[PDB]
């Protein structure tokens, strides 16, 4: 007598790394980096009209 | 009498009396955004690393503070509404039971006061299963299965028999008067002047002073059931679509500049909740960004409705060929944003 | 307790061959089945006037 | 490294021949079209499923 | 509590049918009654066979007294050789958190204390069997603490009917209709429950209570005026129909009434016996719920973070 | 240990980080693109409450007791006409095109100009972005509109700020080609993507 | 064979340097300090590792007995007893010092010799009373014993119970001495064995208890086997117009705090019956045969019995129409006078088999039967009356 | 490190007088919905406890503090309020300073429970919310002081104001709105006790009717005993029936409801180290929880 | 359960009182258990119902 | 299918009301699009979606 | 099978009153003094049948 | 279902269809298999007739 079980293949996903600038919704904002935001207390921007 | 009117509504007899019906519906709709180039400035921070030892494990919680600057002077972005997916609320029939309410004092004789409470709750859908706890919120029994959606809560308001139905064929208030704060001018008492001053007529109806004498006046029967201060509900978790209208303290604290009041109904906190089985008051931590045309204008929209089922069938031909009146019966064709839709 | 169109179902007195004394004692009782005879013995909610 | 070379892409491309069949463009992708009356189920007893 | 905590080890016998091994791995979070706080025990000590009394199989109402004589513990991780659990009366972990899987029909909310009930309800009666070791495992149902005080009150009041030659089965919570499975109750443990009642019933009656009984005509007059007082009587209390017939009045004058406060002494004796009695019948609510990523509802069939309750 | 079994177990252990690391460190760039829609929805008013308001403010304020209240009729009437549009009056190429122009003309050109303007292949820079659901985009391309150059130029560098209490941005152009969609509406090229397959695919998150 | 030597060498060198926080908080531990008169505590005599019990700053006492006593008993019996005790100190009898020098603590060995006449092993108990009289730093120490035991007799009779006044304070680790006052260092929460002594010649100490009060319910219940044990503090009360009783016990048992009550009933149930029968003098009965039964079951059947509506009641037009019921309760022995032994959560032993010894030490030159415990971890708790 | 710290963010728009009161409130007890790292201040305020419509009374504040989670504020940054929760964050650190709002002094080794401000206030103008801080008074007084205020309310339908702890006077009367704020607790006392003292009096139809001081003890002792004779010493065995057995269950739940309310468990014990034993009003006290 | 309403008709409790209740005339004709048919080889289309 | 793919993205946890919407959105989608070509053919723009 | 529902046909109780339906639905009367008509709701509605 | 059975000849020699597990043997429950070699006491070799 000869018997055996088997494994056939092993399949995975690939998580798509998505840079935000790959989108063109980033036209709608000017996205600039603070290295520090949590220590700031005053968040006012001057507008000249 | 509250005992006596039980008898005449079971045997089909019409007492000298009238009603309005108020209920709230929720639609899930698709939208379209648009925004010109630099509509907003965006600042993102530098992320932190954190550690938290629990339950045979170590949590790393990565957090990062990020900020927002609306660079535009004026309106830079538009929500465009589009086709409707689902009437999530079923357009059904529910009588609201004030036996969940617990606020109002009962009548004296416990032979009679219990005789109503057995004969109203049993076997009503919305009636309490176990009688109401001393402090807490009472519960509505679990329905074994759901058909279309959550069943909206109809409400009933005492109105005269002899209003013109033409007041209802176009959009209006369940209240007999209009409300603020859009209609008000610039004076300290203007919000309450629109509410309860009856030497002056209504804004939206300059033909007369009111539409409902039993509402829209101080200590009216329409108000003292449904005023937010007076607390005849609150033990009831079931919603009340009248609460958005008859609470005078809510309108009096409203912002009044139409530069800003448009945006607030672009995203407003609903009073309703989706995953709730029937309509229920919102839990304190969940807030859904919901567009509310009923929020600003203080109006509600009439549906296609009639009293003959025969004369109702003239409406499905179209708008024009529906007859409106026949000797006592009547039709109300809808005035709604959903007018020409398939729903 | 409304189950068959030719029969009335109702609560009756337990353990009684009838007739039958003057006042039957209040027992727990069970559902006794009797034969509806005529069309008029149907309840008028289901055969209107 | 994530993600490395899959086992399945290590093979060489097999030798191919030319087959006459109908190819239909729908949307973005080419959809292969067949009807099976002549090739299969012609003059048999098996009903066309 | 130690600096590392204290973790008992329940060893598994070597004779294992492989389907019973996978049955133990589904017991990831359950509640286990230990008789001692010995460090090493066996599965025969945990299981229902040693959990019986001498010659007599205990019923559902008699199983509550068997719980409070023992030590509730929670399985942390199932190993191939043994089962590691942490006791609850002992300080539970190094970190202060345990996962508990709900074998319960009812969802959980934050902050609510958990007491635990035998398998009582219909339909969901689920007992894991280890048929290679011929063992049976009856695991308790974690429930919120006002619910457990209802179920004990429904069972104990059922046994008092059996001493008197309708109805009391149906409960309600979150609008759910649910009844409970019970056939008989042994006359032994009911007397142990009932004697635990009436001694604590009597010890609330002090001299100030008769002064409080004079306010029975005041409440039945006050329930006319406010609906909040109508939320008391509920038409099923004795005191609504008791006020309709009896008009009591105060005794006068009390002995040494100058030096003492009779209304104050009646309340403190009431708070230590009758208000205590929710602890005396069932076991204590040792555990409440504190979700960290804030989930207001812990759904039926899921784990939950767990922190002790004083 | 020195065993091959123990040394193999780190390959299961270290890569258990690198799957979780590259998910969470990819979960923040999508964390922008979540809130990017959420802030705009909190700011953007609907159409039927804008089309009279642009025609009101072009007269000026003229803040009276009267001429202010002419908006309210012209809000209500313009609400119940054009709250919903596409289910109300579809199947008509004429009326939809003006409605699409009503999206483009209801907003003012806003301060300020960027240094790194999102340019096209041989084209003028992009002046606006539409955001629609998935099934509406299929209708808006098979009908009523045409697709244009799928490749455009996008700045890759994030903007950098360094504290010196007054500090100015430094930006550098590094353009790359990006597969996208360009639609010509009226007088300006308009961007159009759907955000179902790129972001929110197989999560527990509702589409806002 | 080299890799097995390397794996052993690597694990030990990694095992020392990778130790988190440099082994500072590897035992969890807490400490207390308090500056108290040496009146009822002699830390010079009672060495490191004995129980301490705090008071309620006795100015509260003499009118709480005026407020909480059962009727008929004396009120000023407590205040006259306490004033004689402060006389027997002969150091702080003037009351002029306020805010400081409370003499708040009571050492455990002093409290044993106060209630010593109520124990069983009198030969063991008198040996405890010997070095209380001998080894303490003071004159006429037995006068303080006679007052303070009479005070505890006056606690129970004037019904302000000592377990409402006494409370657990941590065990002794070190003391700094001066005349009439000692800086007392103790350990409120955590293990006793982790507490640094201060003497480098003698490291970590243990719990020292006299063998008169130490009771093991592993013997009289016959329950063997290993397991963890819960230490307890149990008093005894005997209420009578007679001079009253007191005891203190430290009970080692595997039973929970939720289940101790039938066990203390099995020991002290003989004392439980007495305070139900007696302890009600002088509490006058009502007039005999006055009380009626309840017609509530009876009147509810007949509909012809007159009722009242919510508009009727509080009017005398219907107060005479209803049934009149006047209860009396002045002869009731109720549970606050049925009080006896009371307990509290004290601490637990996480050993598999709990370690107990029975040695005799000096206390020069009094040899005292002493039970020595090992590895006690402290968790204080509320008090609980078994009434 | 590994110490847990909740971070409460203040919304901007604080006026210079408003931040000074928040600068002063350093060691106080503050409740919160769920243990979490970052959290708004809107869930902290007294407005977050409402059910309507209705500002919650003394009964609801006792019910809320079981479901709410106690936390003590640490140092107060102008950016954020850093507070640590008591039940999870303190088990690693061990020592937290705590300032009394109570006028009652604290001795060493005392257990301290939390009481809502019924014994007898901070409101912010610019942020439009109120703050109510509970009172950290000792737990043996806590069962007393609550029960004294209940005893006053029964008199509304000798002096109750005398409370002398560790050599100090207390005046409970000090008035108007304190009585009506406490009215809901009074009614649930009398309804619980009178329903208790009818059902026991119906199951035992002759408790009061039994003879005084000697037969009652003989009735007590056999009921007090452990022996198997239990049920025949108790029970007394158309027309309407008294629903007694249903009235058992509704009373036991209402009694079981009030057990969680009026326990007032010892959350906090104070161990004074390197200092005076007596901790007075307005003084930071060190806190050690159960290990 | 006729204390509860129906899902599909939340207006009332039934549409036929002689169906949709235990031991109805609609029940005993066409239940799978109670078995007035089956020996008829002819179908019963509401056997699925 | 076409209602299910409009469902399974948002709200994987089947909230009980939104589950009940899927029943009615099968039916209305079924009675239109069960059969297609015999219902409304000869319309090029209608079929190509 | 899934829905546990069923579909009505075009039916009426007069043969002459049925003849308003072959025109189309929108002009067919449903009711007349005691008689009635039930227009169908079916997936086969807009077919050749 | 389709059944392949052996009407005559040896039970062994029929091919199973699984070359992994070839030729089969007779399986009978022990409640029915009753010898008469015991209840007649007759041992010895030989062939036997199943009944």
């Amino acid at each position: 007598d000869v018997e055996f079980d088997a494994l056939l293949g092993s399949y995975c996903n690939t998580l798509s790394l998505v840079r935000f600038l790959e989108l063109g919704l980033s036209v709608a904002c000017v996205c600039t980096k603070f290295p520090e935001l949590a220590y700031m207390n005053e968040g006012r921007v001057q507008f000249e009209v | 009498s509250p005992v006596a009117l039980h008898h005449q509504l079971k045997t089909g007899l019409h007492p000298g009396f009238g009603f309005t019906v108020v209920r709230q519906d929720r639609f899930v709709t698709e939208n379209v955004l648009f925004s010109e180039r630099a509509s907003e400035a965006y600042f993102l921070g530098q992320l932190q690393v954190a550690r938290h030892e629990t339950g045979g494990g170590v949590n790393f919680t990565l957090t990062q503070p990020r900020g927002n600057v609306d660079l535009g002077v004026g309106y830079t972005a538009v929500v465009a509404t589009a086709t409707v997916r689902n009437p999530v609320t079923d357009m059904g029939n529910l009588p609201q039971n004030f036996y969940l309410g617990r606020g109002a004092p009962p009548l004296l004789d416990n032979a009679a006061a219990v005789y109503l409470r057995n004969a109203v709750v049993a076997g009503n859908r919305l009636g309490p299963a176990q009688p109401v706890p001393v402090f807490g919120c009472a519960q509505v029994p679990r329905r074994a299965g759901m058909d279309h959606g959550q069943d909206a809560v109809c409400e009933f308001i005492a109105t005269p028999v002899s209003t013109d139905v033409n007041y209802f064929r176009r959009p209006c208030n369940p209240r007999g008067r209009a409300a603020g704060g859009v209609y008000a001018g610039d004076k300290e008492g203007d919000v309450t002047a629109l509410m309860y001053d009856h030497g002056q007529s209504d804004p939206s109806r300059a033909f007369a002073a009111t539409a409902n004498p039993w509402a829209s006046q101080r200590f009216s029967y329409g108000d003292l059931l449904y005023n937010g201060a007076y607390h005849l509900n609150g033990a009831s978790p079931v919603l009340s679509p009248c609460f958005k209208f008859f609470t005078s303290a809510d309108i009096a604290a409203k912002h009044r500049c139409l530069e800003r009041l448009i945006v607030e109904t672009g995203s407003a906190v609903s009073t309703a909740t989706a995953a709730s089985d029937v309509q229920f008051k919102r839990p304190p931590g969940c807030r859904e960004l919901v567009e509310d045309p009923c929020g600003l204008f203080q109006e509600a929209y009439p549906l296609t409705c009639a009293s003959d089922p025969a004369l109702l069938r003239s409406a499905r031909n179209g708008e024009a060929h529906a007859r409106e009146t026949h000797f006592a019966q009547y039709l109300v064709y809808d005035a709604s944003p959903l007018k020409g839709l398939a729903l | 307790l409304e189950l068959h169109p030719a029969f009335d179902f109702f609560v009756g007195v337990a353990d009684v061959e009838l007739p039958g004394g003057d006042v039957p004692p209040a027992g727990p009782g069970e559902i006794q089945a009797t034969w509806r005879v005529v069309n008029g013995n149907l309840p008028l909610a289901l055969c209107p006037a | 490294d994530l993600n490395r070379q899959t086992l399945d892409e290590l093979e060489s491309a097999p030798q191919t021949t030319r087959v006459r069949a109908d190819l239909v463009s729908i949307g973005e992708k080419l959809i292969f079209l067949e009807a099976l009356e002549k090739r299969i189920y012609a003059a048999t007893n098996v009903p066309y499923p | 509590m130690l600096a590392d905590g204290f973790e008992t080890d329940i060893a598994i016998p070597s004779g294992i049918s492989r389907p019973d091994a996978a049955a133990l791995q589904r017991c990831e979070g359950r509640v286990v009654f230990l008789p001692t706080i010995r460090r090493q025990l066996t599965l025969a000590d945990v299981a229902h066979e040693s959990f019986v009394s001498g010659g007599v199989s205990p019923d559902t109402l008699g199983l509550l007294l068997a719980y409070r004589r023992r030590f509730p513990a929670v399985i942390t991780r199932v190993l191939p050789t043994r089962i590691v659990a942490c006791p609850l009366d002992v300080g539970l972990t190094h970190a202060g958190t345990v996962n508990l899987r709900n074998t319960s029909p009812v969802d959980l909310c934050n902050g609510d204390p958990i007491s635990l009930v035998p398998p009582v309800f219909e339909g969901q009666a689920t007992d894991v069997r280890l048929d290679s070791l011929d063992l049976t495992l009856r695991f308790p149902v974690p429930l919120p603490s006002p619910l457990a005080r209802e179920i004990v009150a429904r069972l104990v009041a059922r046994g008092i009917r059996d001493l008197n030659p309708p109805d009391l089965n149906v409960l309600y919570y979150n609008g759910s209709r649910l009844s409970l499975l019970a056939d008989v109750q042994q006359l032994g443990p009911v007397n142990a429950e009932l004697r635990s009642l009436v001694l604590n019933m009597v010890y609330s009656i002090t001299e100030g209570t008769t002064i409080i009984l004079t306010l029975i005509p005041r409440l039945f007059a006050l329930s006319a005026q406010d609906g909040y007082v109508n939320a008391l009587l509920q038409m099923q209390s004795v005191t609504r129909e008791a006020a309709q017939l009896i008009h009591p009045e105060a005794p006068a004058l009390m002995q040494d009434g100058e030096r003492r406060l009779p209304l104050y002494e009646a309340l403190v004796a009431w708070l230590t016996h009758a208000g205590q009695l929710g602890d005396t019948l069932a076991l204590a609510p040792v555990v409440r719920v504190c979700t960290f990523d804030g989930a207001a509802v812990v759904r039926s069939g899921d784990m939950a973070p767990v922190i002790r309750y004083p | 240990d020195g065993t091959g079994i123990s040394a193999h177990r780190q390959l299961r252990a270290i890569q258990q980080l690198a799957r979780n690391v590259q998910a969470v460190l990819g979960a923040f760039e999508r964390g922008t693109a979540d809130q990017m829609l959420h802030v705009l929805l909190e700011k953007a008013p609907p159409l039927a409450l804008l089309l009279p308001m642009q025609r009101y403010l072009d007269n000026g304020r003229l803040a009276t007791r009267v001429a202010r209240a002419t908006l309210v009729a012209e809000l209500k009437r313009s609400f119940c006409e054009t709250s919903f549009f596409l289910g109300k009056a579809g199947h008509r190429r004429e009326a939809v095109e003006a409605w699409l122009v009503d999206l483009t003309t209801a907003t003012q050109p806003s301060v300020a100009v960027p240094r790194l303007t999102h340019a096209d292949t041989r084209g003028r820079p992009v002046d606006g972005v539409l955001v629609t659901t998935a099934p509406i985009k299929q209708r808006l391309l098979q009908s009523f509109l045409k697709v244009e150059d799928t490749e455009a130029d996008v700045p890759v560098t994030y903007g950098e700020m360094v504290l010196n209490t007054l500090d100015e941005l430094e930006s550098a152009p590094q353009t790359t080609r990006v597969r996208a969609d360009l639609v010509s509406i009226g007088e300006k090229l308009i961007f159009l993507e759907a955000l179902e397959k790129r972001i929110y695919a197989a999560t527990n998150v509702p589409y806002p | 064979p080299n890799d097995d030597t390397e794996q052993a060498l690597d694990k030990i060198l990694r095992g020392t340097m990778r130790g988190g926080a440099a082994l500072i908080g590897s035992p969890r531990h807490h400490l207390t300090r308090q500056v108290i008169l040496t009146d009822l505590c002699q830390p010079n005599a009672d060495r490191a590792g004995t129980l301490l019990l705090a008071l309620r700053h006795p100015a509260d006492l003499p009118h709480l007995a005026h407020q909480r006593a059962p009727p008929g008993r004396q009120t000023e019996r407590l205040g006259e007893a306490w004033g004689q005790l402060m006389e027997a100190t002969a150091l702080g009898s003037g009351r002029a010092e306020s805010g400081c020098t409370r003499a708040g603590l009571v050492s455990f060995n002093f409290l044993v010799a106060a209630c010593a006449a109520s124990y069983d092993a009198r030969d063991a108990a008198d040996a405890v009373r010997a070095h209380v009289t001998a080894n303490y730093r003071g004159t006429r120490v037995g006068a303080r014993l006679d007052r303070f035991s009479e005070c505890l007799r006056a606690m129970v009779h004037t019904h302000v119970f000592p377990h409402e006044v006494m409370r657990f304070f941590g065990g002794l680790v070190s003391w700094v001495t001066q005349d009439e006052l000692a800086s007392v260092t103790a350990v409120c929460a955590g293990p006793q064995e982790a507490a640094h002594t201060g003497h480098p010649g003698r490291p970590r100490s243990a719990v020292i208890l006299p063998a008169c009060a130490f009771v093991d319910l592993d013997a009289e219940l016959g329950l063997g086997g290993p397991g963890a044990a819960f230490l307890y503090l149990v008093f005894t009360y005997r209420q009578r117009r007679d001079q009253e009783l007191c005891c203190v016990y430290v009970i080692k048992s595997q039973l929970p705090p939720r289940g101790l009550e039938p066990a203390l009933e099995r020991l002290f149930g003989r004392l439980r019956i007495t305070n139900t029968i007696h302890g009600t003098e002088d509490m006058t009965p009502p007039a005999p045969n006055r009380n009626p039964d309840f017609p509530l079951a009876g009147l509810a059947a007949n509909p012809q019995t007159p009722r009242c509506s919510a508009g009727q009641v509080t009017n005398p037009q219907f107060a005479d129409r209803l049934y009149r019921w006047q209860p009396d309760l002045r002869g009731r022995p109720t549970a606050r006078t049925c009080t006896y032994a009371a307990f509290a959560e004290l601490g637990m032993m996480p050993e598999d088999s709990p370690r107990c010894l029975h040695r005799t030490e000096r206390f020069g030159a009094v040899s005292v039967p002493v039970v020595i415990l090992e590895g006690v971890v402290w968790r204080p708790g509320e008090w609980r009356a078994c009434a």
